């Protein structure tokens, strides 16, 4: 929880991010997403996840940019995106206004997807779904498969099961508990001020603004409580991915990480993945901006070329 | 007599160390101020290289003197007769984890104040271990038993790291300190009770500040008349 | 604490059954004694049934010879007083400063007003010219276990010092899991619990050891500074 | 230290005026030698001599196994057990070899004698092996002292008792509060002696005062190559030179399991040739915790020694 900062004047300030990012309406709502536009023949999707927004990436896409297009979405109900219209957030309402969204943008017939945590789940939903139109898939700190045991996950057990009870609506719809405690815990540096602002900015008010932030570990496929129908979600792509002998693939494991320890045995038993590590926790963006952004660089560049 | 050991009741003191967590080399410094006689100490840390650092801060805070020990009149202070000339320590830790560290230091005097030069060193740290996932919030009180061997000190010591979810995480640490002189009177069989916190960590600040309380006794349970030992 | 009912009184009398094996030398001991589970202090006379006599300082087997002989205060819980009228077990590695290591596993029972407690000591590796080879040992100095709580368990950890007919003095590092055998309602919070274990009735006169434990529970006496972490 | 008993020794304890009626005297020199014999077998004679604190005592349940197959005879060393005291009061090694060779001669001893030492009184044995060479058949030691002391590396913590016994202070430790008879002694023995057992060792220095002198005046002589005494270094290095080069003399070594002095100077044992090697459970006086295994393991270490004519 101590924490020191690193080197600043290079900071990327929210309202710098938003500024350069655009707006859709999709649905009954819009969707905020920035866009680099240049190299439209590829598009690489980033997926953030929960408690972040497109911002998590903003040191990450400036690397992946002179070889492709590079769209980052706030997921709805987050960031600078707009609501769902019933103003539920599990995990088909954001796949429900993401693929609403992907028609808009006029993408290839293949895209590569760069998915975190729960992104790394909508891509993996969308990849099953769709299994013809993925040319790549890039994950960290995924959501892999389901989880049989507790073995080699960080110690979230019984914050997992306060979460699930009533306890999570004042956990984090009142005190923030995503935002204002786990974000700079899994950090490994300190935050500049205005770098955590902006994560804060979308969920500055307590009630269910922070609904977002709720509903996503609710959904988490546990074998034993979990969410019936997301744990189907979860079996059949991961059985997809583990068929997936065509598809590239690039995994970026954290070290000493979060899930990363606990997901490689799975994340693994999928073909085709060129395995990469770089210094952090879960939000690897803060800690290995540069080197996740190079890593994802090659990658494109070798799928490109074959 | 304090005046003759070179000393005042109230010491200033700079600390200077180098440091290896794994492959990660850093290199910190603390000021702060304490009290000897009744040992309290509040010292100022901050990482001039290696920053950020890729574990928790914690494990080094033993590293950043036991001159700030509230030693009674019954119990001989061994480390303020060490001065002038200052006393050195060489300390091993083992984590509940498997990993180890090793922390030596020289604690010496100059124009009114105590320059301390330590060197840790740490490995085999285990990556879901909560010194790598950084889940430590602080030191819980402690009580490190000293004893003298031969011209020597020694003090073995359990300290318990408090983690964000209420759990605790223990490591054994024996620290063998050694005057550089000869001192008058090796002390008997006692405790140094510690409790080591965080003051005004809240401040969004690029530095930690920690306070230590130190306080010397025997057991406050009676020793059965003529028992053995 | 409400001693209604864990099937306990205030003075409760124990019998004690260990089985020894230390490097290859196998032993048999019995305790029997009484103690008050509410002010911390107990009382054992150890005998040797079996293996006689010891290659071995003796002393290592004192920490074998309850945690219901605690004296814990209203504001701390008493996991142990708790943990009745079933009881409780432990699991204890000894790792001695020299080299040698021990496991201690012991099942505390509760039956017909008494504290039936069965032990298990097993040692190796200990060091030829150690003070436990040697039996150089005097006694145990007192010492201070720290008690956290871990889920459903309570680990105590201490390090324990025998002082030695040279006035030099020799440590082992305890780490203690205790399971109740139920759940109790109230798991403490961190604190310490300081021990005086004494040799008593020296006399020369017989085989036997009589020994004695004070054990009081308390928090740290330091006073945490207001608005410090943690 | 908590010891407990034997619980089957009891049934063949053997006290000191017990030990004391099997034994007879000699008059040796300006005084007189206390020692006992079981006379037959006169054709080899196997000689036990105890070290420090004790006497012949020590050897009462060894020496049995051993008198079918030789005659045994054990010694009280001068100024200790039932023994005289030596004539001017000093009791240095020279002093106690004095008394230990006038006694030799009056034994009718054969040609070639076999010595069973134990701590200081294997000194005197080697000491009598290096002067007599031709006179030694079998050297049996325990706990020995067994060539200089130039370093502490191995050895109990002794360092400080040995400053303060080669100080002033041994003056008190010993002669006023029989240091070695009421606190060695006990401590280095795993079993707890019965009373009588201790009594036999604590009568012949049951008083305080300079009788006791014989136990402050044996660890003063310890070979220490800084700080010890010269002559005493010099005739240690003497016999142990002398030992390296016994190809020829057969040697039992029983090392005492974990011992006292025996990790320090099994290493040097080894560096005598031909040395059998074997073993039993004891600190310091093993003949107290491990008699009748020390003692089969001897008597057939004679047996084989005289068969190989």
């Amino acid at each position: 929880k101590v924490y020191d900062p690193e080197q600043r004047k290079r900071m990327i300030t929210g309202p710098q991010w938003w500024a350069r990012c655009k707006q859709m309406n999709v649905l009954d709502s819009f969707i905020n997403y920035y866009d680099s536009e240049k190299h439209a023949e590829n598009a690489v999707i980033f997926l953030h996840g929960n408690a972040t927004s497109s911002y998590l990436w903003r040191h990450v896409v400036p690397h992946i940019e002179p070889v492709a297009r590079c769209i980052i979405p706030d997921l709805i109900g987050m960031g600078k995106s707009g609501k769902s219209g019933n103003g539920s957030y599990r995990l088909l309402d954001h796949y429900k206004y993401l693929t609403a969204w992907f028609e808009l943008l006029n993408l290839p017939k293949k895209i590569i997807f760069v998915g975190h945590d729960w992104g790394a789940a909508l891509a993996f939903h969308y990849a099953y779904e769709h299994q013809d139109r993925i040319k790549a898939i890039v994950h960290m700190e995924s959501v892999v498969d389901v989880i049989e045991s507790w073995d080699e996950w960080p110690d979230i057990e019984e914050d997992i099961a306060l979460i699930k009870s009533e306890e999570g609506e004042k956990m984090v719809l009142e005190n923030n508990f995503f935002v204002e405690t786990v974000l700079p815990s899994k950090i490994m540096r300190k935050l500049e001020p205005e770098e955590f602002a902006a994560y804060l900015e979308p969920f500055k008010e307590k009630g269910e603004v922070r609904r977002p932030t709720l509903s996503w570990p609710r959904e988490i496929p546990l074998v034993k409580g979990g969410k019936p129908d997301v744990v189907q979600i979860v079996r059949n792509y991961n059985a997809y991915l583990r068929a997936s002998d065509d598809l590239p693939k690039l995994f970026i494991e954290s070290d000493p990480g979060f899930f990363s320890n606990a997901i490689v045995e799975g994340a693994k038993k999928f073909p085709n993945t060129e395995f990469v590590k770089v210094k952090g926790l879960h939000f690897l963006q803060e800690d290995a901006p540069d080197e996740m952004g190079k890593y994802i660089k090659s990658f494109v560049e070798r799928v490109l070329k074959n | 007599d304090l005046a003759k050991l070179g000393l005042k009741e109230v010491m200033p003191t700079k600390i200077n160390l180098e440091g290896l967590v794994g492959d990660h080399a850093f290199s910190m410094e603390g000021v702060g101020e304490g009290n000897i006689l009744e040992g309290t100490q509040e010292v100022k840390i901050s990482v001039t290289k290696g920053a950020p650092l890729p574990f928790a801060f914690d494990i080094v805070s033993v590293a950043f003197n036991r001159a700030y020990t509230g030693y009674p009149e019954e119990i001989s202070d061994y480390f303020l007769q060490s001065f002038p000339e200052g006393f050195t320590y060489e300390r091993n830790i083992r984590y509940q984890d498997g990993g180890t560290a090793i922390v030596k230091s020289d604690i010496s005097l100059e124009d009114g104040k105590f320059i301390v030069n330590v060197d840790f060193k740490a490995k085999d740290l285990r990556r879901m271990g909560p010194v790598m996932q950084q889940d430590i919030v602080g030191m819980q009180p402690s009580y490190e038993s000293m004893y003298t061997n031969v011209t020597s000190v020694i003090g073995e010591c359990i300290i318990a790291f408090k983690l964000q979810t209420g759990k605790h995480f223990t490591y054994h640490m024996r620290t063998v300190y050694k005057s550089k002189k000869p001192v008058e009177t090796m002390p008997l069989y006692h405790f140094i009770q510690h409790r080591l916190v965080k003051t005004n960590v809240d401040t969004a600040s690029g530095y930690v500040v920690q306070h230590e309380t130190a306080i010397a006794a025997h057991s406050t349970i009676k020793k059965i008349e003529g028992s053995l030992p």
